[PDB]
């Protein structure tokens, strides 16, 4: 029977945490009841609960005060849906987080960290995938991911926004035909916009350029 | 009516479910036929259910939308079921998938060569009450394409669908 | 808020897009820029060339990259017409697809709605008994943050015309005139 | 004209179908019209562009509509190479996936069934021990109720190579260019 050593921390630490949850919900319900309106203060406070190991969303449960903060996070989740339907023609099913942040939401006081969460909520409806490009996140509203080919193209469209048949041949070291064959695939599918005025070749543009500046 | 008055999490959902089941059933059944259906991608459902019923009544976490619908079968709401059909399709329907698949297919077998923009209009009009929301359209389409149930014709102009009539793939 | 809708400096906007879906948006985008440029600034009409003095051109003010095939620009206007807020003029507001539809016009408000707004000059100010002319409400004295000041000859005409459904406020006509009273 | 099956006015024939199983089916059907075109017409070889002269292209010459990709055609070529009935060529029937395999060539009978029917010329007529060459049997005096007239320089060669490992009827060569006796 080994009592002394182990439980000296268990008992003690257990109460430290549990009783702290109360202290936590207090600062939130009392002071940061203006939290409902500050995209920064959220990301601060939420990065603590994460560190302890608490679903911050759960702290909000019991209070009237804190049940707006959820109601915001849902409000958003409900907008993200909507965004993705309106753009589905513009971008062909996929939108940069960039777009979401700066374009559609800057209008309603919502921040990248907030969004990110919303989207992790909608993992619940088994709906959109995420995918990164040259490291930047995107959001896939449509029902099938992009071939290895397709992704690279976008990687190339990161710098200029477009991609020639020649341009492919030159940077990634692609073929002539392999490129255009798999490059016209892309416009059937509404992802890329064509631009013929560009010269000898046509260039294939990525609706995302627009957004980032 | 019902926001944060409910203490028991479970009972809440139990009643949220009842609400949706009734919402959706409301959004279609003409009761002049039992040839009428509803497929909805869950996401599209949550879009409207909330927007229409619960605005001001209390809003819903998708996590709770999913959990709600998952238990119709348990509360004896039998007309509508929630199911995952392949890897990807997660939706609520009044009928078997296969049965609704076949339906769409054969409509193309009447309206061949047609593409989404037209297939939207033709199949689901505004006041012509066949209840194909957009989301589920593309999702089904893409499905029958994989299992070989539907044939295609890609051009820049867009994608164009036809019915599989020269080729195999038994039910 | 601007005449620099970011989307606008984007090259392939100016190429006629093959994806039947992408187009739906392409066109509706264009329309959105147009309307909100004549709205962003005082501008009222635009010629089918795409021309506009306040001189420069929408389908080619972005000549600082490229510009639009008129073949297409015509496809566009006709959607803008179909339901939109554009209408074909030459001098007088009417239309015959040749002579009388060279220049073009657009609002941000509706006709019904923009008519509804001098119902507000004269309903909230109670100037219903008066008789005033087009020449008098458009430049000089009726410039308030009411923006209709500078609504031209043939449009002020067109947009007062809806004041009549079955009831209205009156207007005058002759060989010599074109003026309105309430 | 059997050569123009209804299946070929069908636009999806001209688009690499994604479904694994439904493709094998698609593939097998291209093979059947390529087979039939060349049997029902005089044609013997076909380029990998998919062109021919007796000048048409089977895949693109679909001008009443629109045509099809060459990233796919290879996939079709390869299945007809394996268990189908074609051999790649540049001039000589030999192959290197670059220089020596641009143009393609096809058979209705097999080479062991096609070599077995020119042996039924000289069984049925008794012109065995005589010596003729490719130039003689192909064009001129050997065109009868036998269709192997116009078998080009290199198929004759390789078509009648089952008979070196079969009965071993001798054949002759000037620095690798041929002529046969039986």
């Amino acid at each position: 029977v080994n009592k002394t050593i182990l439980e000296k921390q268990s008992v003690e630490l257990r109460d430290q945490l549990m009783v702290f949850q109360e202290r936590l919900v207090e600062f939130a319900k009392k002071h940061n009841s203006e939290l409902q309106a500050s995209p920064e203060f959220r990301s601060k406070f939420m990065h603590m609960c994460s560190s302890i190991g608490i679903d911050p969303l759960s702290l909000f449960d019991r209070d009237k005060h804190l049940f707006t903060v959820n109601d915001f996070y849902y409000e958003v989740c409900l907008k993200v849906i909507e965004i993705c339907r309106q753009t589905k023609d513009m971008n062909g099913g996929v939108i940069s987080f960039q777009e979401l942040e700066k374009v559609h939401f800057r209008k309603l006081n919502v921040g990248l960290d907030d969004l990110e969460k919303s989207i992790d909520m909608l993992k619940s409806l088994e709906c959109f995938e995420i995918f990164q490009i040259r490291g930047k996140k995107f959001l896939r509203s449509v029902p099938n991911e992009l071939t290895s080919d397709q992704t690279k193209i976008l990687e190339i469209c990161s710098i200029l926004g477009y991609s020639s048949i020649s341009l492919l041949k030159a940077n990634l070291g692609w073929e002539a035909v392999r490129s255009k064959s798999a490059l016209d695939e892309m416009v059937a599918n509404g992802l890329l916009w064509i631009d013929y005025q560009g010269g000898a070749e046509a260039l294939y543009w990525d609706p995302s350029w627009i957004t980032r500046q | 009516l019902d926001r944060e008055k409910f203490l028991n999490k479970e009972l809440f959902l139990d009643e949220i479910a009842r609400e949706i089941y009734e919402f959706t059933l409301s959004e279609f059944k003409d009761l002049n036929s039992d040839t009428n259906y509803m497929i909805i991608t869950l996401v599209d459902l949550y879009a409207m259910y909330n927007k229409s019923m619960r605005i001001g009544t209390g809003l819903i976490s998708p996590m709770e939308m999913r959990e709600a619908c998952e238990r119709f079968e348990h509360l004896g709401l039998n007309e509508l079921k929630l199911v995952k059909v392949n890897k990807r399709i997660l939706c609520v329907t009044s009928e078997k998938f296969d049965v609704v698949k076949e339906k769409l297919v054969d409509l193309i077998g009447d309206n061949p060569g047609s593409d989404l923009l037209r297939l939207t209009q033709i199949l689901s009009s505004n006041n012509s009450k066949s209840n194909w929301t957009l989301g589920i359209l593309m999702e089904v389409l893409q499905n029958c394409v994989d299992e070989g149930d539907l044939l295609i014709d890609k051009q820049l102009s867009g994608i164009y669908y036809y019915k599989n009539s020269y080729w195999p793939s038994h039910i | 808020m601007s005449a620099l809708p970011p989307v606008y400096s984007f090259p392939p906007l100016y190429t006629r897009q093959p994806n039947s879906l992408t187009r739906r948006q392409q066109i509706s985008t264009w329309i959105d820029i147009i309307s909100q440029y004549c709205k962003t600034k005082k501008i009222w009409y635009m010629s089918v060339d795409g021309t506009v003095i306040n001189s420069k051109n929408l389908f080619n003010n972005e000549d600082i990259q490229r510009s639009v095939s008129q073949v297409f620009i015509d496809e566009i206007w006709s959607q803008m017409t179909k339901e939109g807020k554009c209408l074909p003029i030459d001098q007088s507001g009417r239309r015959s697809s040749n002579t009388t539809t060279t220049r073009y016009f657009i609002l941000w408000k509706s006709l019904d709605s923009w008519a509804s707004l001098i119902l507000q000059w004269f309903e909230d100010s109670g100037k219903l008994n008066q008789v005033i002319t087009l020449y008098e409400l458009s430049e000089g004295d009726e410039t308030v943050n009411w923006e209709f000041h500078r609504m031209p000859e043939s449009l002020l005409y067109y947009c007062l015309k809806p004041l009549c459904d079955r009831n209205r406020a009156t207007m005058l006509k002759d060989e010599n005139d074109k003026v309105i009273a309430i």
